[PDB]
C-alpha cells in the first residue's frame, strides 16, 4: 500500500510515454525511447501482480558509476616491513582476478617495499562494471600470519588499506588545472638535462587547494606520466564529492588469518574457511555476498 | 627458469643501478612481451631457453652500465615512441619542456619551423605532431642521425616534417623561419658527469659543446639572428648552472624579451628571446 504507490506512478508514466512514441517525432527521440526502455520491465512486472513467489520488483533504487573502470591502490600502513609485503599479496590478489575475467590492470605508480613489498602501487583496472564490483575492497585489510624472518613461529598482525575510486572519462574532466596545482618532481635533487639519463621518469602533482596528492612513474614519457596523472588527480577529486555524502558500505573490513586458513568480512559477519582461493584471485565468494547485501539495506 | 627467479636474480647482480627492479622489469617485459602486472601476477612462467639467453646478453650489458633504452632500443617523448641509438642522445624530459615553451609562443597562423641538432627527432617531431599545419624542418650534423630521425618520422607517420644533414645553418643557406628551436650540446668537455651514469654510453658528437660547454649554444643565438622572421622567436635548452650565462649571451647578441623558464625538476633549462 506504499510501495505500489510507485508501479501506480510508472504503469503510468508508462503508459504515458508508449503514446508520445507514435506520433510525428525526430531529434532526441533517443532519450525519450530509451526511457521506454527502461518503464518497460517494472511495468511488465506491475502489470501481473495486478492480473494475478511475487518477486519482489527489485528494479528501483538506480546506479551510477558502477560500469566505469575504475583505479585501485594499496598502502601499507599497521606492522612492519610485514605490512608493504602483503600489499604485494593483495595486489596480486585482484590481478589475479582481473585476469580471471579479462579486464586491463595497468599499474601507474609503486612504492618499491623497504624490503620488498609495496608502500604504495596503483593500478588503472578496465573491462565493464568494474567499479561496482570492486567498491566494497575498499577500506583496510588486517593480515595475521607468521613471517618468513620468524621461526619462533608467531604470528605478526599487520594491515593494509584500499581505495577503489571510479574512471572518470577524462573526456568528462573539469580542466581543474589553472595555476591551482603544483607539478613536481621526484628526483630529490639532479642536473637534469643532458648530465643525467635515468630509465623512467617520474612526475607529481599536487592540488593547490583542496590539496590533493597524486604522482606517477614508469618507463615512459613524462608528457605520459603527467597527463596520466591529470587524470588519477581527478578521480582522487571527484572522489571527495563523493566520500561528502553524508551501514554505508581505514575501516577494517576484512582479515586475512593463515594458521586457520580464514577471511572475514567483518561487515557482513562472513568468514570462510577458503583464504588460499581469496589470495590465488577468488574474489567473487566475497564480492558477491557483499552485493547481494549492500542490496537488501537499499531495499529499506 | 621462472619470471619470478629471474627478476630475483638479476636485481642481485645489478646493485650499481640507480632502479634495479625496473631496469630489471623491463628487460624480461622486452624479451618475453609480457607486461610489467603481467610479470607480477604470474611470476611462476617458466622462460624458453631463447629467452634465458637473450636475458643473458642483455643483462650483461646493462652491467656494464649500457643505458636501458639502448637496450630496447626505444624511447617515449610525448607520448610519442622514438627509435634511439647511441648515434645521438637518448630524449630526456627536461627536454619536453623546451618543447612546452615553444608551442606557446608559436604563431596561431601556419608556419615553418627549425629544429637545430634535432637529433632522434624528440623536439621537431613532437611539434610537427602538436601544429599538423606548421612546417618544420630539423637538420643535424651526424648523418647517422639524420637517419634514425627520418627512421622515426616513418614510424610515427609524421609528414610535415623534413629532416636535412647541414652544420648548423650551412644546407638552410637562404631559409627564414618563425620559430627556430634547438638543445644543442651543452657540457663540458670535463663536466664531472659525463664520468657517471648512463651519460657515459652517449657521443660526445651531442654531450660536449666547447669554450667549458658553452661554444655552440652562443653560435647559435649568434647566426640564428639571419635566420628568424619579424620578431621570431629562438629558444635554446642548456646545462642547470648556464642559466644567468646563456641569459647575457642572448642580450648582448641583440635579443628582445629574454627569458629563462624552468623544468619540473625545477632547474633553469630553456632560455627563449626574440628579434628584430
Ligand atoms: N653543426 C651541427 N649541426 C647540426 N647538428 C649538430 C651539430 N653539432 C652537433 N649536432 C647535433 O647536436 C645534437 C645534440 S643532442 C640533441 C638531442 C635531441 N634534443 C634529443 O632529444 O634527442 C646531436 O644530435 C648532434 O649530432
Amino acid at each position: 500500500a506504499k510501495l505500489e504507490a510507485l508501479h501506480e506512478r510508472h504503469e503510468e508514466v508508462q503508459a504515458l510515454l508508449g503514446d508520445a512514441q507514435t506520433i510525428a517525432d525526430q531529434e532526441r527521440f533517443r532519450a525519450l525511447s530509451r526511457e521506454y526502455a527502461q518503464l518497460s520491465d517494472v511495468s511488465r512486472c506491475f502489470t501481473d501482480w495486478q492480473q494475478v513467489q511475487q518477486l519482489q520488483v527489485l528494479l528501483l533504487p538506480k546506479d551510477p558509476d558502477d560500469e566505469r573502470n575504475a583505479f585501485l591502490e594499496v598502502r601499507a600502513g599497521t606492522g612492519g616491513d610485514e605490512a608493504a609485503l602483503f600489499a604485494g599479496d593483495l595486489f596480486r590478489m585482484y590481478s589475479r582476478y582481473a585476469e580471471a575475467r579479462r579486464w586491463r590492470v595497468e599499474i601507474m605508480s609503486a612504492s618499491e617495499g623497504e624490503h620488498g613489498g609495496y608502500k604504495e602501487i596503483i593500478a588503472k583496472i578496465s573491462g565493464d562494471g568494474v567499479y561496482g564490483r570492486l567498491k566494497f575492497e575498499s577500506g583496510g585489510h588486517r593480515v595475521q600470519r607468521v613471517p618468513a624472518t620468524e621461526s619462533q613461529g608467531r604470528i605478526h598482525t599487520s594491515a593494509c588499506t584500499v581505495a577503489v575510486m571510479p574512471e572518470l572519462p577524462d573526456a568528462e574532466l573539469p580542466d581543474v588545472n589553472p595555476a591551482d596545482l603544483r607539478i613536481d618532481t621526484f628526483r630529490s635533487s639532479g642536473a637534469g638535462g643532458q648530465h643525467v639519463n635515468t630509465t623512467d621518469s617520474a612526475i607529481r602533482i599536487t592540488h593547490l587547494p583542496t590539496g590533493i596528492v597524486v604522482e606517477c612513474q614508469d618507463e615512459r614519457s613524462q608528457h605520459k606520466n603527467k597527463a596520466k596523472a591529470l587524470s588519477v588527480l581527478g578521480a582522487r577529486i571527484h572522489a571527495a564529492e563523493m566520500a561528502k555524502r553524508q551501514r554505508r558500505n581505514s575501516d577494517r573490513n576484512r582479515t586475512y588469518n593463515f594458521p586457520q586458513g580464514r577471511v572475514t568480512d567483518h561487515r557482513i559477519n562472513l568468514t570462510l574457511y577458503r583464504l588460499d582461493e581469496v589470495m590465488e584471485g577468488k574474489l567473487d565468494m566475497l564480492i558477491e555476498p557483499i552485493i547481494q547485501e549492500h542490496q537488501a539495506d537499499q531495499l529499506a | 627458469m621462472e619470471y619470478q627467479h629471474w627478476l630475483r636474480e638479476a636485481i642481485s647482480q645489478l646493485q650499481a643501478s640507480e632502479s634495479p627492479r625496473r631496469d630489471a622489469e623491463i628487460l624480461l617485459e622486452h624479451v618475453t612481451g609480457r607486461g610489467r602486472t603481467f610479470i607480477l601476477a604470474f611470476g611462476e612462467t617458466q622462460l624458453t631457453d631463447e629467452q634465458c639467453q637473450q636475458l643473458d646478453a642483455l643483462l650483461t650489458r646493462r652491467r656494464d652500465g649500457e643505458p636501458i633504452a639502448h637496450l630496447t632500443g626505444v624511447r617515449e617523448f610525448w607520448s610519442l615512441p622514438l627509435f634511439v641509438s647511441p648515434a645521438t642522445l637518448i630524449p630526456r624530459p627536461d627536454t619536453e619542456c623546451l618543447v612546452e615553451q615553444a608551442l606557446a609562443r608559436l604563431p596561431e597562423q601556419p608556419c615553418r619551423i627549425l629544429d637545430l641538432g634535432t637529433g632522434t627527432g624528440a623536439i621537431a617531431l613532437a611539434l610537427a605532431s602538436e601544429r599538423p599545419d606548421c612546417e618544420i624542418i630539423a637538420v643535424d650534423r651526424m648523418p647517422d642521425a639524420v637517419s634514425l630521425a627520418q627512421r622515426n618520422a616513418q614510424h610515427l607517420a609524421i609528414k610535415n616534417i623534413h629532416i636535412l644533414q647541414s652544420d648548423w645553418f650551412s644546407a638552410l643557406a637562404g631559409q627564414q623561419f618563425a620559430m627556430i628551436v634547438s638543445n644543442p650540446p651543452y657540457i663540458d668537455e670535463q663536466d664531472p658527469h659525463l664520468q657517471q651514469g648512463d651519460v657515459r654510453f652517449e657521443p660526445l658528437t651531442a654531450l660536449v659543446a666547447a669554450d667549458s660547454g658553452m661554444a655552440d649554444i652562443v653560435h647559435i643565438i649568434e647566426q640564428s639572428r639571419n635566420a628568424l622572421v619579424s620578431g621570431g622567436f629562438l629558444l635554446l635548452e642548456h646545462g642547470w648552472q648556464q642559466g644567468e650565462a646563456v641569459r647575457q649571451a642572448f642580450i648582448l647578441a641583440g635579443y628582445h624579451d629574454v627569458e629563462t623558464c624552468r623544468d619540473y625538476g625545477d632547474n633553469e633549462r630553456v632560455t627563449l628571446g626574440r628579434y628584430y
